[PDB]
């Protein structure tokens, strides 16, 4: 009855990828009943601990000493003599975790280890998971061509099956966001409106609001800040009216709305938005998002270029060059309007430096 | 800011 547990853990992972929580809870229960009467295969035990971890990552996406850091504890104490697909799962899942912690280098390191084992992965849907997650981190690193390379592979496999809508939406996010990085907002809007339509079909509040956020990033790119300010606002109430008011990623939408309202020269409204966003980053214990709201504040409110510089260095040390570029670009532009062309030059150069670093 | 990819 040892393969009987392995088969059930596979089924468990099938349902996790399908975002069927009721089935995932059914399989997790059956597995835990089965482990009671099995004979301590340490690999089977680790397969179980990895699936628990992956199951928890699903649950934390759908609803935000957490169960996760306790589960991650169990995983690293048994990283001894790994081989085959279990080693692949180990590194893939570990890279996922590290990505959610803003540990981009760690995550890419883990993902590269998993990638070496890709030929062991018979399941096409499993390979698609890998390609999507890899594409995602490449996008966050502004590795646009690498991201596009992986994301096409994933979304082709997902679209070849049926109930992978959630992943298909997310792949549409990645592709669209890549086209944006290439200054094609008009090429990116189709993919986001497509995602928006599918997310309303399955009534996923999170995905709906992230579509608005991604669409607002287009208007913002087209300097249509009115329309951009709308998209951001509605996506924020989406997250808030549906139990996502404490998801870290709402800070993204707050941050860009704060930027947009300041660019609309609605100074006072812009203050009542950087505010909610500064305190929320404090509350959710996200140092990286807090320091991006500081940058906005020090820029449009304070002109404390010194702090601006200190934040830019921080974000570079954090391997978030894309945010370095975007923020230095906000600074450079704003000072250009204020005709402080001298220091406006300083930030234009920083933009050049970040763009160069991204290319290496 | 990066778009939402998840």
């Amino acid at each position: 009855s040892s393969s009987k547990v392995g088969v059930k853990i596979n089924e468990w992972y099938k349902y996790i990828r399908l975002f069927s929580v009721p089935d995932s809870e059914i399989l997790k229960a059956e597995v835990e009943e089965e482990i009671r009467h099995m004979k301590e295969d340490h690999d089977l035990l680790l397969y179980y601990s990895l699936m628990c971890f992956r199951h928890q990552l699903m649950l934390d996406y759908l609803e935000p000493r957490p169960k996760i850091s306790d589960l991650l504890e169990k995983i690293e104490s048994s990283q001894t003599d790994l081989k085959g697909i279990l080693e692949y799962y180990f590194n893939f899942f570990r890279g996922m975790y590290e990505f959610e912690q803003y540990e981009y280098l760690n995550a890419i390191s883990f993902y590269k280890q998993a990638e070496r084992k890709l030929s062991l992965v018979a399941d096409e849907i499993e390979r698609a998971e890998f390609h999507y997650k890899v594409a995602e981190i490449y996008y966050h690193m502004k590795q646009t061509h690498m991201s596009m390379h992986h994301i096409v592979q994933a979304i082709d496999s997902y679209k070849a099956h049926e109930n992978y809508t959630v992943r298909v939406i997310q792949c549409s996010f990645v592709i669209g966001l890549n086209y944006l990085d290439m200054d094609y907002p008009e090429k990116a809007i189709p993919h986001f409106k497509n995602a928006l339509d599918k997310a309303r079909e399955i009534d996923m509040s999170r995905l709906i609001g992230s579509s608005l956020y991604n669409l607002g990033l287009c208007s913002f790119a087209e300097e249509a800040y009115e329309k951009a300010s709308e998209y951001f606002k509605e996506g924020i109430r989406v997250y808030q009216d549906n139990g996502y008011e404490h998801s870290n990623r709402i800070l993204d939408i707050l941050l860009m709305l704060t930027k947009t309202t300041f660019k609309m020269r609605n100074h006072s409204e812009g203050i009542s938005w950087c505010a909610h966003g500064l305190s929320l980053s404090k509350n959710l214990n996200d140092e990286i998002m807090a320091k991006m709201f500081e940058f906005i504040h020090a820029l449009y409110v304070d002109n404390d270029n010194e702090k601006l510089n200190s934040i830019l260095n921080y974000l570079e040390l954090k391997s978030m060059l894309s945010d370095v570029e975007d923020l230095a670009s906000d600074a450079a532009k704003y000072y250009n309007e204020k005709e402080d062309h001298k220091v406006a030059v300083a930030y234009y150069e920083k933009v050049l430096y970040a763009r160069k670093q991204i290319q290496r | 800011r990066r778009g939402h990819t998840a």
